[PDB]
């Protein structure tokens, strides 16, 4: 069982250091969280069942393909936890909704962020099963032409797919609707690739105008970023969908 | 050009 491992490795909880309160000063802000947030990503996956095993470029090239599906999901469990997800919780010292932003498509990104927030309050999502989803987006989307070790992959993702369904299905909790359930939490994951498409094309944006929008970013997201984009621009990205 | 940030956390 990787559940009892997965809440072990669970990564604890990092500031951001707010405060001149601007567009660029938030954005800056949010992706300096960004960094100290995926080098607790980076050491929670070397130790994760399966994913440990594959080849480093394996890890990698999963790493840069859905860090940003990641974090927006470990923000919506905090989101939950914390504010009944009322707010967005990036961190305990920086706490906001959409009312705070007065830029449309920034406005709409956080109302996306904050929708699937809602969705957690909606199916009283628990930690065991958030844990699972959690590694169901870490494996979301491949290389158009596959990975090194595809099959270990495609066994890896399979496996936990089925942790997922057993897990659900399984449930005193769930008697009576816990298909219902365990296809309404795949169908949560799948409308994670079209909010996260969103998110990464502003962040594709932000970084390409980094100088001119004075929108800063750490060393672990330019290098991300760097590898990343190219792959997304040729159409060397593969999302896999559960009910598309 | 050098190790990435990723790839050392990862072989560290
Ligand atoms: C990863 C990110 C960081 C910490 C966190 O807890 C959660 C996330 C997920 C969303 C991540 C976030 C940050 O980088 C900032 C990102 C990358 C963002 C998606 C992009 O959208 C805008 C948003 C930020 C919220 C209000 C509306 C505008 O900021 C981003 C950007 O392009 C800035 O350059």
């Amino acid at each position: 069982s990787p559940v009892m491992v997965l809440e072990n490795i669970e990564p604890e909880i990092v500031y951001a250091g707010y405060d001149p309160d601007t567009a660029e000063n938030l954005l800056s802000t949010l992706n300096r969280l960004a960094g100290k947030q995926m080098i607790q990503v980076v050491k929670w996956a070397k130790v994760l069942p399966g994913f440990k095993n594959l080849p480093l470029e394996d890890q990698i090239t999963l790493i840069q393909y859905s860090w940003m599906s990641l974090l927006s999901f470990a923000l919506s469990w905090r989101s939950y936890k914390h504010t009944n997800s009322q707010f967005l919780y990036f961190a305990p010292d920086l706490v906001f909704n959409e009312e705070k932003m007065h830029q449309s498509a920034m406005y709409e990104l956080c109302q996306g962020m904050h929708q699937i927030s809602l969705q957690f309050v909606r199916l009283q999502l628990t930690f065991e099963e958030y844990t699972i989803m959690k590694v169901l987006l870490l494996l979301s989307t491949i290389p158009k032409d596959g990975l090194k070790s595809q099959a270990a992959f495609e066994e890896m993702r399979t496996n936990y797919i089925k942790e997922l369904r057993k897990m659900v299905t399984k449930s005193p909790n769930n008697s009576g609707q816990s298909w219902q359930r365990f296809y309404q939490l795949t169908k949560l994951l799948d409308s994670m690739h079209d909010l996260v498409s969103d998110l990464l094309e502003f962040c594709f944006y932000t970084f390409r105008e980094s100088h001119a929008l004075k929108v800063e970013f750490p060393a672990m997201l330019v290098e991300i970023i760097s590898d990343q984009l190219p792959k997304v621009e040729s159409g060397n990205a593969k999302p896999l969908y559960f009910h598309r | 050009q050098q190790k990435s940030l990723l790839q050392q956390l990862l072989t560290e």
